[PDB]
């Protein structure tokens, strides 16, 4: 048993995204694009909110995960993911952040918010499989029947050594054997550096 | 007098041991039971390279491969 096995596949996660206090305009823009990756996420303006008051309210309302976005000198620098009610908590540093407007050939127009497929590539260690489990359960489960044939959106995590490249695309199945991708963004590199067994205070 | 000093020294030793144990857990889990305790790593002496256009292009080829082969990793629904 682990923190996910009881409810995995039975309930949709309920995710909250927020930022450190006094966020830069760049951090706010990043937080909206992060929110858009997660179809059952809400985003809460940080305001003057004290983090223990925020965590307790999210616990009270039975949210399942919090995603907290940190920055330094105007650049997003870390991501904290904590699973409720009792853990675990993953922290990773952020690098090579590129917002949708700065991605050549990124889609323009509205992004359909269907439940995405996920791709995890290259997580060949117990540590890697632990990170996959934490990330995977931030997205709702999908219907298994004809899953391999339906959908139009995918979030992709590619692990090389200790870093994870993250991408977000919509796609059109143009034929039985061909697909066109349109990148939604953001792009970024995530480097996990802490996994603790509990939650935030 | 000399034994309150020893209390603080042992406090420092315990704190250093806790750090060491959390780092060894990270190192061990990243080699290929092993996932039950706090783990951390200080990557201090490593920069993170820029992502070349070649790498982003191969990620696109990976994604098309997975879509056309139906090889997806999300959780699937079940009955309780």
């Amino acid at each position: 048993m682990d923190e996910y096995s009881e409810l995995s596949g039975i309930v949709d996660p309920r995710v909250l995204v927020t930022t450190s206090r006094d966020p830069s305009s760049r951090l706010m823009a990043f937080s909206k694009e992060i929110r858009l990756m997660f179809p059952t996420a809400i985003r809460l303006n940080r305001g003057n909110l004290i983090l223990p008051d925020l965590v307790m309210s999210a616990q009270r309302e039975r949210l399942s995960d919090i995603i907290l976005l940190h920055e330094h000198r105007g650049t997003p620098t870390a991501i904290t993911i904590s699973h409720f009610p009792h853990g675990p908590t993953l922290m990773a540093s952020l690098h090579n952040v590129v917002l949708r407007a700065d991605i050549p050939k990124s889609i323009k127009g509205t992004v359909s918010e269907s439940y995405p497929h996920l791709i995890f590539e290259g997580f060949r260690t117990p540590l890697g499989q632990r990170v996959v489990k934490i990330l995977k359960h931030l997205f709702p489960p999908r219907d298994p029947t004809n899953n391999a044939k339906s959908g139009n959106r995918v979030i992709t995590f590619v692990n090389q050594d200790d870093c994870i490249e993250v991408r977000h695309h919509v796609y059109v199945r143009t034929n039985y054997n061909s697909v066109e991708l349109s990148e939604v963004g953001p792009r970024f590199t995530m480097r996990p550096f802490s996994i603790t067994m509990g939650t935030l205070e | 007098a000399h034994e309150r000093r020893q209390a603080k020294i042992a406090e420092q030793i315990r704190k250093l041991e806790a750090e060491l144990v959390a780092k060894r857990a990270w190192t061990l889990a990243g080699e290929a039971s092993l996932l039950g305790e706090d783990m951390e790593f200080d990557h201090v002496g490593k920069p993170v390279p820029v992502v070349t256009e070649e790498v982003s292009e191969s990620i696109e080829e990976l994604i098309k491969r997975r879509i056309l082969a139906g090889e997806f990793d999300e959780v699937l629904r079940r009955r309780p």
